[PDB]
């Protein structure tokens, strides 16, 4: 079909860009196609590609894109309940929302890279754009500082986020997976990118993240979490099995509770672990 | 007129040198009038110049003294009652699913009646507060706190005349103010005791709850206390007692832990270290914090004039109360 | 009506709460024809005292019914209006039933939400369309509040049990008891652990309803909870009011099964209804409680009771608690009609009503 290739041409032209990202660039581009002059159809059809999408990539992210853009079009379908300038309107204000959506990560990088110091060892799992942003800005803030990076025995994409940063000229070293204990307590704060944000607070990352967080409750250090808006996801996984399998699938993914987290860093603001909770009823998702 | 310039620079000189209203409530008061005055004689037509002359003399008063933020919550309130007004005449996920050079005549008018009106509100934010004391306090039970505080003396003595219980005061090592207000409290007949910092713990076994109060709330829930709150809210966590904060709205700061080392304010050795040791006051490095920080997981309620709420709702209060672009002033 | 005498010494811990006894009713001193207070309101404090209507969506169904047949038969007086004469009349009918038995969050929400709507009614409109239109209103918010919102979180709650799960629940609730048949006939093959207390021993209730729904159960005692909670997988509690700072006010013998269940690694649950959700604050159960009869705590063991004569000393207390609070670090979600939410969610769900 045309929306595999789609998101896979987007996913390649800019690596860095995110999964969500692309899929909802390819649905609005895809919302261009349709012909039909009914709301069922339109639903159905995007629907369909939506889940199709997330079949190609197993990720929490693209889902959380998807409910959101469903969510966006049943507001303004009720908006008048016309599918005639509907559509209309709804394009324009999906475009509002993708250029909103790129400035995310400006602005939680600006938000975020107030609470390192000069001199204080930060701890990351894996390799993470919003982290990358993060540390990038605060050395362009005139700060220096030492980053510890977890090897991520899954795939090795601690050593990719490694090379990244000491390409920026910051003392970067890399940490065996089964040493994130050991180097607990040389680090002054953690600071990790989240892949979706659950109902409650807590954070499906990659399978080597609640064990660090569990470290850092046990040793007193702030564990961080930066993310997006778009991965806000209506979940309440209760343990590591109430996760859904199609996100885990040796799992790739774990939930981490919300009393671990100290704040959050979203194109929102700053938050807490609980009030990710009152925007997510707010938006009746 | 100059006046109102004569007024504004001896309020930044006198915050910046000294403290000024000894008590919370007439420092909110002070900014309060200093910024009506400053909407009545001016010239000013659109909200922009006014909102942009506020906000120059708002950092000027912040810049002179950054640990008192009760002035920064007054400018940031006043801020957003201009905005609220100018929208009221000119016409998150959910929301994401504005000029202000339009002049108005009656804007004034209404800028001075909606300060009138958050005068009084602030005038009858004690008694608001202090209504509540008979919820929370039983006979027989035994309260601790730390410092002196009008709220939390007016929360405590106010259920006295029907309740009949025992307070345990710790004094501040630099700034031995408990004092006063056991005395204060043993004025009154609620069997009031004294000691020192160093048997907090110590005695933290008996204890059955604890009142206190704050200088500032941050946004995430935690408080800029007086030296020693924190140890106390470590002990309470410890001893899973809990642990009120009695502190009325203009004590809310729309500010994270962000910053570093300016948080508490040093002053002059002289409290800790006297000047008569002898040599050894040029190898010995001394430090005077006034203040300290405690976070929010270790506080259980907050008592306010608008009821008790958990530190877990204080991001909407602060949503509530100030708007995002003028949390940087 | 005079005031309702104490019976026994309390404890002192409890000296500020009231202590009465189920055998000296207070209307005793009243006329046989109720005069001053309504049949209805008299009933319905009768049946409060003996213990008749126990459960706190019982009590406000009870409430209101009896606050529509007073409306019924209540006839507004010349030269004043309807609006506040309703209200003040109201007054006294809630004394009364106050001091038959104290009142629960669920009656006191009620009775808010039916004194609002009693201010609501205009002066003009006429006297059997507001009665008729506070009757629908009545209805209404029982359809909606109590019915259709037991609904809705049975349907939230069907994707949280699944199949082999064990799940653990405590006295009586019928909430809980609904959520578990609705899952029981949707399909899903569990079974239930029911933990009881003394001296109400209201758990029993749940047991026969699940016996004869088809649900597997299992009964035992509340200090055994510790015993049980290894092979049990999931923890269900019912809730009678939820406070501003999200702790739970529940039946005393649920702040004991949260702790226990979190140190042994157990998910807990809470079902309550909107209605319930009370904007006042309290931190443990001793500045606000209820002290029931403590003649309950009595027991035949053996062939003698020990606490047969208990007043004769005077240094021997009874303590008979009801309710008790639940700090918000012990609970992990909170199911409602509006979805599952935190429990430090609780005043944002307060915020939008």
């Amino acid at each position: 079909k045309e929306l595999i290739e789609y998101f896979k041409s987007q996913m390649k032209e800019d690596p860095d860009m995110a999964s969500a990202v692309a899929a909802i660039r390819t649905l609005l581009e895809f919302l261009k196609r349709d012909k039909g002059e009914t709301i069922q159809g339109l639903r159905a059809n995007l629907t369909s590609a939506i889940e199709t999408l997330c079949g190609v990539d197993s990720s929490v992210a693209v889902s959380s894109g998807g409910e959101l853009f469903l969510r966006f079009i049943s507001l303004a379908s009720l908006e008048y309940s016309d599918y005639s300038k509907c559509k209309k309107i709804m394009i324009e204000r999906g475009e509002l929302f993708l250029r909103r959506i790129s400035l995310s990560r400006n602005k939680i990088a600006d938000l975020c890279h107030t609470f390192i110091k000069d001199g204080a060892t930060i701890l990351t799992h894996a390799y993470s754009r919003v982290v990358l942003r993060v540390l990038e800005a605060a050395v362009a803030a005139k700060k220096r500082f030492s980053v510890y990076v977890t090897e991520s025995q899954p795939d090795l994409s601690g050593k990719k986020m490694a090379k990244a940063l000491c390409h920026l000229n910051v003392p970067v070293t890399v940490v065996l997976d089964a040493a994130v204990g050991y180097i607990m307590e040389k680090a002054d704060l953690v600071i990790v990118g989240a892949e979706g944000v659950v109902e409650n607070g807590g954070i499906i990352n990659k399978i080597g993240t609640n064990q660090m967080a569990v470290c850092a409750k046990a040793q007193n250090k702030p564990f961080y979490v930066v993310a997006e808006s778009f991965k806000f996801v209506r979940l309440f996984p209760l343990n590591q099995q109430d996760v859904p399998d199609k996100f885990k699938y040796h799992p790739w993914v774990d939930y981490t509770a919300p009393s671990l987290i100290t704040l959050l860093f979203t194109d929102l603001g700053v938050l807490t672990p609980s009030a990710v909770s009152d925007e997510l009823i707010k938006l009746y998702l | 007129g100059s006046e109102l310039s004569e007024r504004i620079e001896s309020f930044v000189e006198t915050l910046k040198r000294g403290g000024g209203p000894r008590s919370s409530e007439e420092m909110a008061r002070e900014t309060l009038g200093l910024l009506r005055q400053i909407i009545t004689d001016h010239r000013w037509s659109n909200a922009g110049e006014l909102m942009e002359l506020i906000r120059r003399e708002g950092r000027r008063m912040t810049a002179a003294q950054p640990s008192e933020t009760t002035v920064g919550n007054m400018v940031r309130r006043v801020l957003k009652i201009i905005r609220e007004e100018y929208g009221r005449l000119h016409g998150s996920l959910h929301k994401l699913l504005e000029d202000f050079s339009f002049h108005y005549a009656q804007l004034q008018s209404n800028i001075i009646e909606a300060i009138n009106e958050l005068l009084v509100e602030l005038e009858g934010t004690m008694e608001n507060i202090a209504a509540q004391a008979l919820e929370h306090i039983d006979s027989n039970e035994v309260i601790m706190t730390i410092g002196f505080s009008r709220t939390v003396e007016a929360f405590l003595k106010e259920a006295a005349r029907k309740r009949k219980f025992h307070v345990i005061v710790a004094e501040c090592a630099p700034f031995c103010q408990g004092h006063e207000m056991a005395v204060n409290l043993s004025k009154a007949g609620i069997e009031t005791t004294v000691m020192t910092d160093a048997a907090i713990f110590a005695v933290m076994s008996r204890v059955n709850k604890v009142i206190i109060g704050t200088k500032t709330i941050l946004a995430n829930g935690a408080l800029r206390a007086v030296t020693g709150t924190h140890t106390l809210a470590l002990a309470a966590k410890h001893h899973s007692t809990p642990l009120i904060v009695c502190a009325p709205m203009f004590k809310l700061s729309p500010q994270f832990p962000n910053e570093e080392d300016s948080f508490h304010k040093f002053v002059a050795p002289e409290e800790v270290l006297p000047f008569t040791e002898g040599d050894i006051l040029e190898k010995v490095s001394v430090h005077c914090p006034v203040f300290d920080y405690v976070p929010p997981e270790l506080i259980t309620l907050f008592i306010s004039n608008i009821g008790g709420n958990a530190p877990s709702y204080i991001y909407r209060l602060m949503s509530e109360l100030y708007h995002p672009d003028d949390h940087v002033l | 009506v005079p005031t309702r005498k104490d019976y026994g010494s309390k404890v002192s811990l409890f000296s500020h709460l009231p202590q009465y006894s189920r055998q000296n009713s207070l209307t005793q001193f009243m006329s046989i024809p109720s005069s001053v207070i309504h049949p209805a309101m008299v009933r319905l404090g009768l049946q409060y005292s003996q213990g008749l209507v126990s459960g706190s969506n019982a009590r406000c169904i009870a409430l209101l019914r009896a606050l529509q047949q007073v409306i019924q038969d209540y006839t507004t007086p010349p030269n004043e209006e309807l609006s506040r004469d309703l209200v003040n009349k109201l007054k006294p009918y809630m004394s009364f039933l106050t001091q038959c038995r104290p009142l629960s969050a669920s009656m006191h929400n009620a009775i808010k939400f039916l004194n609002k709507e009693i201010t609501s009614v205009g002066s003009s409109k006429r006297e059997e369309e507001a009665k008729s239109e506070l009757r629908a209103a009545i209805d209404r918010y029982v359809q909606e509040k109590i019915v259709l919102a037991a609904q809705a979180i049975s349907r939230f709650a069907y994707q949280k049990i699944s199949n082999g799960d064990v799940i653990l629940v405590y006295g009586c609730s019928s909430l809980v008891s609904r959520i578990l048949q609705e899952a029981w006939t949707e399909g899903r093959r569990f079974r239930v652990v029911v933990v009881d207390s003394r001296p109400w021993l209201e758990g029993r209730h749940t047991l026969r309803s699940l016996v004869h729904a088809g649900v597997p159960a299992s009964y035992l005692l509340i200090p055994a909870a510790s015993y049980v909670l290894p092979e049990v997988s999931k923890v269900l509690l019912g809730a009678h009011a939820l406070l501003a700072n999200g702790s739970v006010m529940s039946r005393v013998g649920t702040a004991q099964l949260a702790l226990v269940a979190r140190a042994h690694n157990v998910p807990v649950l809470v079902c309550c209804e909107t209605y319930k959700f009370c904007e006042r604050v309290q931190t443990d159960a001793f500045v606000s409680n209820e002290l029931d009869d403590p003649d309950d705590l009595q027991c035949k063991r053996g062939e003698h009771v020990a606490l047969a004569n208990w007043q004769n000393h005077a240094s021997l207390r009874l303590l008979n608690l009801v309710y008790d609070v639940t700090p918000p670090e012990l609970v992990d979600l909170v199911i409602t009609e509006l979805g599952m939410i935190p429990c430090s969610s609780v005043p944002v769900v307060l915020r939008v009503k």
